[PDB]
């Protein structure tokens, strides 16, 4: 049912940036959190940051919050993601994913309920 | 009795239960302005929160006079609500009802 | 203005008295919204005095 | 590096019970009920296996079951099956609004 669409990879320059896109389908583009995982090849995942793609909220991670700037639009139902200063260590895969519901009352952000991942796709810079 | 002073406007909270019965009182009934208190028969569960998870900073004002104030947000933004179980309010306020009727 | 739908708090600053007497510091603090007034009428609705 | 520390790899024939565990901190994982399982088998994407300590979404059978304690929680894997071979992965929330997730570890049907 659901799936997520993920912009093309690319290359880059060191210190360059990247705007990876996410687009929605078969869901509520509203009545879910929306993710982002980082993974480089050959190695573990890691976390970016959340959105909730009703307002203009982020509780980005510590280490790149300086670093990201991922925005969202519901006229194109797409959250995207924003990187800049891009070294050669960000080269990775970066997974788009649905968070849990979200609505009055109560914060699920910090749940990592995953229930739906994207595409993914390669970021290479060097 | 150990009285609790607790402080609310528009219902009481943590009160004495009333023994045996629900029980209704005025000053005089005729006439709206005096307030026609009731001490219910059993207790009604009521539960409130303030999810947003605020934050503490501090400000040093003048000569050492600390001032306090709401710092960062860390969490995500969320509605202050209140949470009673609807079906035992129904029937608490028909029984008030009727003892209403007991008296008008 | 409506972004958020639900009560966000507004993020004011102002200057304090430091522990000098006469030494200054911009400094900031949230408050919400029923403790803050509006100061004037004029278009800029962008200077608020405490309620008290 | 990550917050949560995980074994390298396990390995084991088919039919035989396996068991792995995350292990934390008092705070993050040790303070709450929110650690959830993912498994990446290779190339392809991760994929979803348990949230809450002990609970399975759909097209997750009965193979599979999660504990917690203390600062550490674990899976549980009872009669290994042949297209097991892939890796599985620890994440849990961290306090603060945040995630953090484990390096996994290898398992290996022989
Ligand atoms: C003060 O009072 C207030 C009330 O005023 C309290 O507020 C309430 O608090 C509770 C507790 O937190 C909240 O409960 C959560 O609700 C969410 C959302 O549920 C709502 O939305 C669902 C989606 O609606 C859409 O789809 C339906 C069709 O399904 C469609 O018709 C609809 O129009 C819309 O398009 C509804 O489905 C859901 O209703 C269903 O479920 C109800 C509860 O079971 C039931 O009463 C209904 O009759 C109906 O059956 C409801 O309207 C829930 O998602 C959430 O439950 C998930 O998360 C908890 C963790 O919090 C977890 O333990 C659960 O197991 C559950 O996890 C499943 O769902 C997750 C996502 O939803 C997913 O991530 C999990 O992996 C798991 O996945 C399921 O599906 C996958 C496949 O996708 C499968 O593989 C899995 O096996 C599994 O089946 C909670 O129930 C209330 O939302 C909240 N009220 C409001 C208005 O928000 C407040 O708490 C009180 N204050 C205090 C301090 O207590
Ligand atoms: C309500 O509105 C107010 C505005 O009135 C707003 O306050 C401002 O918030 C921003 C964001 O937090 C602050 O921006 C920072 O500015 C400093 C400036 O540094 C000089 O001045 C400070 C102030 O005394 C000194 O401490 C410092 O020594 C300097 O003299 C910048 O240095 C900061 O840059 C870092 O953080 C950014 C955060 O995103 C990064 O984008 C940026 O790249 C920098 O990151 C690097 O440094 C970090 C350490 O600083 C390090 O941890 C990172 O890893 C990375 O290496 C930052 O831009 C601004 O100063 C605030 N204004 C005042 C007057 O204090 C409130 O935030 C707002 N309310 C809410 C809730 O948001
Ligand atoms: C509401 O807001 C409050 C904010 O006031 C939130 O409370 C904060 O919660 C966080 C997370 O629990 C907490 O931060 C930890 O505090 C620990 C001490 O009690 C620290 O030890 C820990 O630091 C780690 O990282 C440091 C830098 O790397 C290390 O120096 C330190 O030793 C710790 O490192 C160990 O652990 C990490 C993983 O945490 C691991 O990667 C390392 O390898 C090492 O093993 C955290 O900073 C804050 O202290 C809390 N705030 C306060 C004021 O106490 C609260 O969570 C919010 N509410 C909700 C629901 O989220």
């Amino acid at each position: 049912q659901v799936q997520l669409v993920q912009s093309g990879a690319e290359m880059k320059k060191p210190g360059a940036s990247v705007k990876v896109s996410c687009k929605a389908s078969g869901y509520t583009f509203t009545d879910y959190y929306i993710h982002w995982v980082r993974q480089a090849p050959g190695q573990g995942l890691e976390w970016m940051g959340w959105i909730n793609p009703n307002t203009g909220r982020t509780n980005s991670a510590q280490k790149f919050q300086g670093r990201v700037t991922m925005t969202r639009d519901t006229s194109i139902s797409t959250a995207y993601m924003e990187l800049s200063r891009l070294t050669s260590d960000d080269t990775a895969v970066y997974y788009c994913a649905t968070g849990g519901w979200i609505g009055l009352y109560y914060d699920s952000s910090g749940y990592p309920n995953f229930d739906y991942w994207g595409q993914g796709t390669l970021v290479t810079v060097s | 009795h150990g009285i609790r002073p607790v402080v609310s406007t528009q219902l009481l909270l943590n009160g004495s239960l009333a023994e045996k019965e629900i029980v209704i009182r005025s000053e005089n009934l005729t006439n709206n302005a005096k307030i026609i208190i009731v001490h219910l028969h059993t207790p009604v569960e009521i539960v409130c929160t303030r999810p947003n998870n605020n934050t503490r900073k501090s400000v040093r004002i003048g000569p050492g006079q600390t001032f306090y104030a709401t710092g960062d947000i860390i969490g995500d933004i969320k509605q202050a609500h209140c949470n009673i179980s609807e079906e035992k309010w129904n029937d608490t306020l028909q029984k008030v009802g009727i003892e209403l009727q007991k008296h008008f | 203005v409506k972004n958020g739908t639900v009560e966000e708090m507004k993020n004011c600053s102002f200057n304090t008295t430091t522990e000098i007497r006469d030494k200054e510091k911009k400094e900031y603090a949230l408050f919400y919204k029923p403790d803050i007034v509006p100061l004037s009428e004029t278009n800029n609705t962008s200077e608020y005095r405490l309620i008290n | 590096q990550s917050a949560l520390t995980q074994p390298a790899s396990v390995s084991g024939s088919p039919g035989q019970s396996i068991t792995i565990s995350c292990t934390g901190t008092s705070y993050d994982v040790g303070s709450y009920n929110l650690v959830s399982w993912y498994q990446q088998h290779p190339g392809k994407a991760p994929k979803y296996m348990i949230y809450e300590v002990n609970k399975r979404p759909s097209g997750v059978s009965n193979r599979f079951s999660g504990s917690k304690s203390g600062n550490t929680a674990s899976l549980t894997i009872s009669g290994l099956q042949a297209e097991d071979e892939a890796d599985y992965y620890c994440c849990s929330y961290a306090g603060s609004s945040t995630v953090v997730f484990g390096g996994g570890t290898k398992l290996t049907v022989l």
